[PDB]
């Protein structure tokens, strides 16, 4: 764990001192990047993956754990998925919505985020935000002349950017272990391709040779945009992500529960004692659970003078014990700084006020809107990159008026707090607010057909006129 | 085990907590690589094949580690070691295909190739001798893609000067020879004075199977006895193995295309 | 390079909470128990909330 996620090589920023031309005529430099990306980046991902999996290090570390008649009660808890769960849903379990002022673009707007269905979209690059920290994604023209928009793992692309303050972004590659299910001989073979402002150069590499990239079958194939097509996000300035630097606290809780059940597997709860020199029937002890009087009878000694003295015969239960009172606050206060440390509410230690629940849960989350206001900032960075895109695949299809600019949308967010439409609705009518009959019937559920109920209404109004 | 004193192994190949001095590498920090790692010089100059299926021939070793050494010496091991055995299986393909050495089991070699068509020019480094050394390609239609070269000639290539254009026939900086490139072999077999050359691509290689490793806390290790005889039994001994295997496979398409210069 | 920067190193590895319990290994012990080396990040709870 340790020295993967916190390691000096991994989590850095690829940049290139040469022109996308010096790159790319120097394609070894590329295999460089691949191989860091490897042996560096690539561990740390996979353990944040592995936490979000549940698989957490107590799983899979059966170094230690002996392969005796004892029980082993290795246990992961998934705290690392109730946090990126939440923390994302709170982001944007409610879509970002659109403004402009110009139609045209918005209505070109709304017709790509709809073929795209870029609300789940959005909400699967939060998710991969909240556990690796950034994500990808990549735009292309399909081959039914659409402009289609797909997640790229975070595990296998990374971006080169130029070397200068502005760094903008060079070039971008993906690469895949393609393999079939039945073998496991040739599968370090690594399909590569490369994203550059002008098309995607494809290549065959394996581990094996040293990553030599060489040209797969119809190598090269031009895109129309004008900007390498691969756009990368980010959790915050440093590229962490949630429960990063609480996976120590996540494995201490582990071992300490798995330490209790443990003891509570292997010591026996209760034993009746019996001391002394006595004679025990082992077929008479069978009726330990159903008799009602024990009795103990001492073994008398005769000392060779004729003294007579008697042997210490004693009975009693005795009974497993162990520190619930100091392991209880341990694992309470570790439960407690899991949540603190990443803002998430402490549901153990918690208590509703009266009725209104968007308030409470703006009092109880502000620490996490905090954060949340910068992934806001960097999330709309991303999204104008997104919308650069489209609108140069639009103006060299000649879809749209090269008149028109993209950069005057404004994206609208909204948290998912719980609200309430009645009283939104009474605050919405007071203060002069209008709605139309048919639209006010649809936010109730008591109307069993809330179209044929106007008619209804208009039969009752007709009869009341005689 | 209960041993106080480290078990003895035979070979002593195991890798130890504890040596058999006694010295403990507790709180040991991680070593660092001094040298760069070696690459192999046919995957890098010869022309790749193509092969599904079969000549090829298997590359193998396994590591043993004591898992003391595992949990306390250095956690990570197995997985820092991996480049560190590609290079050796490098190394030895390398060797056994420009050498014959290391008991190639191919029949086919430069060295071997050289030898037969006696492409030898005995004499020591001059201008006059690497332009013979490459006209004897040349003579065969061939045409000298790139030189071998041990590392430690380099002070001899440095004192070659052209007497016509006057100036130095050897690039250090780029490291080229009459502007074709050297590589260098660390191997010992090629000593100082000798310099290797061809068409690379009469030199055809192919990978049936990439490097596969295996990590396995349970076989059986008949190759390394124990002290009183017995074979390492991984489970038993709280011990842990890596294996990794290869194969490849070499072909000269014309022996003719390389030439040597040693020492007269 | 001298005096400066050491200070805003060590400001910025407890930011990213990379704090001195996790690197000062020199002390610690590992020869059969567990590590159990542990950072709380405190440094970037305080910085994100203020900021």
């Amino acid at each position: 764990n340790i020295n993967y996620l916190f390691n000096d090589e991994a989590n850095v920023v690829y940049t290139y001192d040469g022109t996308e031309s010096d790159l790319l005529q120097n394609v070894n430099e590329v295999s460089k990047y691949i191989e860091h990306h490897m042996d560096y980046q690539r561990p740390r991902l996979k353990v944040l993956s592995d936490y979000y999996e549940g698989k957490t290090k107590n799983l899979v570390e059966l170094t230690r754990r002996k392969e005796e008649y004892m029980a082993d009660n290795r246990v992961a808890h998934d705290y690392a998925s109730y946090i990126s769960d939440f923390i994302n849903g709170y982001f944007l379990g409610n879509p970002i919505q659109y403004q402009d002022d110009d139609k045209d673009v918005l209505e070109a707007i709304e017709a790509f985020n709809d073929l795209n269905d870029v609300e789940s979209h959005n909400r699967s690059l939060g998710l991969d935000l909240s556990i690796y920290g950034k994500a990808y994604e990549l735009m292309i023209r399909n081959q039914d002349d659409e402009t289609r928009l797909y997640k790229s793992d975070a595990m296998s692309t990374f971006i080169i950017y130029d070397n200068t303050v502005e760094r903008n972004s060079i070039a971008g590659v993906r690469y895949l272990r393609t393999k079939p299910i039945d073998k496991t001989d040739e599968d370090e073979v690594f399909t590569v391709d490369l994203f550059t402002s002008h098309g995607v150069y494809r290549y065959l590499t394996n581990r094996t040779n040293g990553l030599k990239l060489t040209p797969r079958e119809n190598s090269f194939e031009s895109h129309s945009f004008e900007r390498m097509p691969i756009t990368e996000f980010s959790n915050n300035e440093r590229r962490k992500g949630d429960y990063e630097k609480v996976i120590t606290l996540i494995d201490l809780y582990d071992n300490a529960e798995s330490d209790t059940a443990n003891y509570m597997s292997d010591l026996n709860d209760a034993m009746l004692l019996i001391k002394g020199n006595l004679n025990l029937d082992p077929v008479e002890v069978r009726k330990q659970k159903e008799a009602n009087v024990l009795f103990l009878e001492p073994t008398v000694y005769v000392d060779a003078e004729g003294r007579e003295t008697e042997g210490s015969v004693d009975g009693g239960y005795i009974y497993k014990q162990y520190d619930v009172q100091g392991t209880e606050a341990y694992k309470d206060r570790l439960n407690s700084d899991i949540h603190m440390f990443t803002n998430t509410p402490n549901m153990k230690d918690d208590n509703f006020s009266g009725t209104q629940s968007g308030e409470a849960m703006k009092y109880k989350l502000f620490g996490l809107e905090q954060r949340t206001k910068t992934k806001e900032g960097l999330f709309t960075k991303g999204l104008r990159r997104r919308a650069k895109l489209l609108e140069t695949i639009l103006k060299n299809t000649r879809s749209i008026d090269a008149n028109k600019d993209f950069n005057t949308v404004r994206y609208v967010y909204n948290r998912n707090l719980p609200k309430s439409l009645i009283e939104e609705l009474k605050a919405y009518i007071d203060s002069g607010g209008k709605i139309s009959q048919t639209t006010l019937m649809s936010l109730f559920s008591f109307f069993q057909d809330p179209e044929l109920e106007v008619k209804k209404i208009e039969e009752d109004e007709k009869e009341s006129i005689k | 085990s209960n041993n106080v004193k480290p078990q003895v192994f035979n070979p002593d190949n195991v890798m130890m907590h504890e040596k058999k001095d006694g010295t403990l590498m507790n709180e040991f920090t991680t070593p660092i690589l001094q040298e760069v790692m070696e690459n192999s010089k046919i995957m890098q100059l010869g022309k790749y094949e193509p092969m599904e299926g079969t000549r090829a021939f298997k590359l193998g070793v396994i590591l043993p580690v004591t898992k003391e050494f595992l949990n306390y010496t250095y956690s990570q091991f197995f997985e820092e070691m991996k480049p560190m055995i590609a290079e050796a299986f490098y190394k030895k393909f390398d060797e056994a295909g420009i050498l014959n050495q290391g008991n190639n089991p191919f029949g086919k070699s430069i060295a071997q190739s050289i030898e037969k068509t006696n492409k030898v020019i005995k004499g020591d480094f001059t201008q006059d001798n690497i332009i013979d050394l490459e006209a004897l390609l040349e003579d065969d239609e061939l045409e000298a893609n790139a030189f071998i070269s041990k590392t430690q000639n380099r002070s001899l290539l440095r004192k070659i000067v052209d007497p016509e254009t006057k100036e130095r026939i050897y690039d250090r900086n780029s490291d080229s020879l009459d502007g074709l490139p050297v590589v260098n072999l660390k191997s010992s077999n090629l000593k100082r004075g000798e310099l290797i050359t061809g068409d690379f691509d009469k030199l055809i290689y192919g990978i049936p199977q990439l490097i596969e490793y295996k990590i396995d806390e349970t076989a059986q290790l008949s190759t390394v006895k124990n002290e009183d005889g017995t074979p390492v039994n991984l489970f038993e001994q709280d011990m842990v193995a890596l294996r990794a295997t290869m194969h490849v496979a070499l072909h000269i398409a014309d022996d003719k295309a390389f030439a040597k210069l040693v020492p007269a």
